[PDB]
């Protein structure tokens, strides 16, 4: 098989700014390599087919290049209507189920932005239930990546977690994330000090937000 | 007089797979072992013969046939297979009585080579020795083409596009399949130990 | 004009079997090379299924024996078998042409398929208070916790409050239950005064339920 690389993973534009976005092949496929768009919760659509042809009604700021083993695409002026994921995609293996590249993320440009970090214990109508979850929050952050750590009685926790991110606002271009720690109500009961520590371009150092059970 | 293998195997020029050469072998004493004990070839599987008899056999006529297609395509050329090859450009039947012979061309089928070519598009498959050499713009649709590419619109060959860095399964491979015909005729074509 | 339109996406439980398919119009399927490609939540694309113009099929080894593409001239429409289904086909599947060297230049609108064997199930909610420690924002929220299928919606002070609001996307758990929250900050000076209610919509099991968000008696 071949395998398809994107670089890079994210990158950050403003309107009217000159995007270019790179991919790689595991072999050289010669021009046999196609780009596409895609929004999210809609279908892919083809912006460049062999490498250099625009495809038809397809504005003209985009553009295609390469040959070989490595390609570029190119938006001459990024439009609002532009940020987006793009694809690179092969057409060269057997039998015909190509192979995607992982894909590039456009996404608005603004000032960097650190997060409020905010913790929120279980309610006691939860604990009787049997379950804990405990809420870290990242509120208003950019950019979007970000590190949550969870820590129970300065133990590190690992695999009792899961988060989620909210799409960049249309209004100040931030990101919001939420993150849920769960945990047995006698586990829970088990330990004091449950603290979520936070990464951040936008902060010097870590910042930890914390509660004691019980107050 | 011995059969012209070498003009086959030998030839400076093969053809694009979907416009494969035949040559017709006739009248002549074919030394079939010394092509079977060569190390040239990365394939060499029979069917319905043993490579070790068939100095020993006599046929009606001999085909060979010869083109150039990709290292991972090579497992096409053979009985019951399916696959852009087999399919468009060249198919055994699966009675096939003969042998397929392989072998890596890279350091002379790669220059950038765009020479040659498949057919990508067809409707239907090859039946088993078949040849389609048209070039008519292949309609995907049920707008007429009238000779113009664009959509639903496509050129039905494409060009291999080999390049001399690539891998194995990627390289250019010179093949020659060899079909024997036995009929109720007189046989023309007799190894050395019949 | 020319699209592909897909249908027969739904729920069902692993081991089950469901049939996609994808009419078209403003091309012959039967000329075509024809591709199922799915799309996991918050994955890239995988190619599933392929038919060759000629007759020829393939399946990823993803699917090899469990589903099987069909097409019938007559109705110009593309078809998905897709039997022993299991959590993990969970997708977005779209359908679409490969003009291979012309790229895939016409793909359907999608059709999801949910593969569970969680019972439909309305959420618990709970709140997610504001911090006792503040002379500035303060944040709240809602814990909306262990439903299934697929979607919740959430209002706050019946929509009375919207800045500020973020509701995030589900996770799914090791339950097989979806789990989300939805936050907002406020003013610290109107957590005494000015009353936050949740309210939850989960539509697949009737349930509509509003949670008073209060500072916690100490
Ligand atoms: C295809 O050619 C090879 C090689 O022939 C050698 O190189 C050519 C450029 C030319 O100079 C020939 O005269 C050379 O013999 C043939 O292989 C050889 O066979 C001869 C016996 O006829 C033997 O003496 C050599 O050692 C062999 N060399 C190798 C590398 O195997 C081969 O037989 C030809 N193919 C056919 C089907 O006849």
């Amino acid at each position: 098989d071949i395998q398809m690389t994107q670089s890079p993973s994210s990158l950050s534009a403003s309107v009217g700014d000159r995007v270019t976005i790179t991919c790689r092949a595991s072999q050289s496929i010669s021009s046999y390599l196609n780009w596409y768009q895609q929004k999210p919760g809609k279908a892919p659509k083809l912006l460049i087919y062999a490498a250099s042809s625009l495809q038809s009604g397809v504005p003209s700021r985009f553009s295609g290049s390469g040959s070989g083993t490595d390609f570029t695409l190119t938006i001459s002026s990024l439009q609002p209507e532009d940020f987006a994921i793009y694809y690179c995609q092969e057409s060269y293996s057997t039998p015909g189920l190509f192979t995607f590249g992982p894909g590039t993320k456009v996404d608005i440009k603004r000032t960097v932005a650190a997060p409020s970090v905010f913790i929120f214990p279980p309610s006691d109508e939860q604990l009787k239930s049997g379950t804990a979850s405990v809420v870290c929050l990242l509120n208003n952050f950019y950019p979007r990546e970000a590190k949550v750590q969870w820590k129970v009685d300065n133990a590190l926790q690992s695999g009792n977690s899961q988060e989620s991110v909210t799409e960049q606002d249309s209004k100040d271009s931030t990101y919001s994330l939420s993150s849920t720690l769960t945990l047995s109500k006698a586990d829970y009961e088990k330990h004091k000090v449950y603290a979520c520590e936070v990464t951040h371009q936008g902060l010097s150092s870590p910042v930890t937000k914390s509660f004691n059970r019980g107050e | 007089n011995l059969c012209p293998f070498g003009e086959v195997f030998n030839a400076t020029r093969f053809a694009s797979v979907y416009a494969w050469n035949r040559k017709r072998i006739s009248n002549c004493v074919a030394d079939y072992s010394v092509l079977y004990n060569s190390a040239s070839f990365s394939t060499f599987k029979c069917y319905g013969v043993s490579p070790t008899k068939l100095n020993d056999l006599c046929f009606t006529n001999v085909y060979a046939d010869s083109f150039v297609i990709r290292g991972d395509e090579v497992r096409q050329i053979a009985p019951g297979q399916t696959g852009k090859i087999a399919d468009y450009n060249y198919k055994l039947p699966d009675d096939f009585t003969g042998c397929v012979i392989a072998w890596n061309s890279n350091n002379l089928d790669s220059k950038g080579n765009y020479n040659y070519l498949y057919r990508l598009f067809r409707k239907s498959n090859l039946k088993p020795f078949e040849r389609d050499i048209s070039t008519e713009i292949y309609q995907a649709g049920s707008t007429p083409c009238n000779g113009v590419e664009g959509f639903n619109c496509y050129f039905p060959l494409q060009s291999y596009g080999f390049q001399p860095t690539n891998g194995v399964g990627y390289q250019p491979y010179r093949v020659v399949v060899l079909s024997f015909e036995l009929l109720h005729a007189p046989a023309t074509v007799c190894g050395p130990g019949s | 004009e020319v699209q592909l339109v897909e249908s027969g996406g739904g729920l069902v439980q692993p081991g089950g079997s469901l049939r996609l398919s994808c009419a078209a119009s403003g091309l012959t399927v039967s000329s075509n090379y024809m591709s199922w490609v799915r799309q996991a939540p918050g994955k890239g694309l995988e190619w599933v299924s392929v038919f060759y113009p000629g007759g020829s099929t393939y399946n990823a080894d993803s699917v090899k024996g469990r589903f099987t593409i069909s097409r019938d001239n007559s109705k110009n429409t593309l078809y998905l078998q897709m039997n022993s289904l299991r959590a993990e086909d969970t997708a977005v599947y779209y359908c679409a042409r490969d003009a291979v060297y012309y790229g895939m230049d016409v793909w359907g609108q999608g059709t999801t398929v949910t593969v569970s064997s969680a019972s439909t199930k309305g959420p618990s909610v709970f709140p997610l208070a504001p911090s006792s420690k503040s002379g500035g924002t303060a944040a709240l929220g809602c814990l909306v916790k262990d439903y299934f299928p697929e979607p919740v919606t959430v209002s706050w002070n019946s929509g009375a409050l919207t800045s500020g609001v973020h509701t995030f996307p589900a996770v799914l758990q090791s339950s097989g239950l979806y789990s989300l929250s939805s936050v907002v900050t406020v003013p610290s000076s109107s957590l005494g005064t000015q009353t936050y209610i949740c309210n939850v919509n989960h539509k697949p099991s009737n349930t509509k339920v509003d949670k008073k968000v209060e500072p916690k008696s100490c």
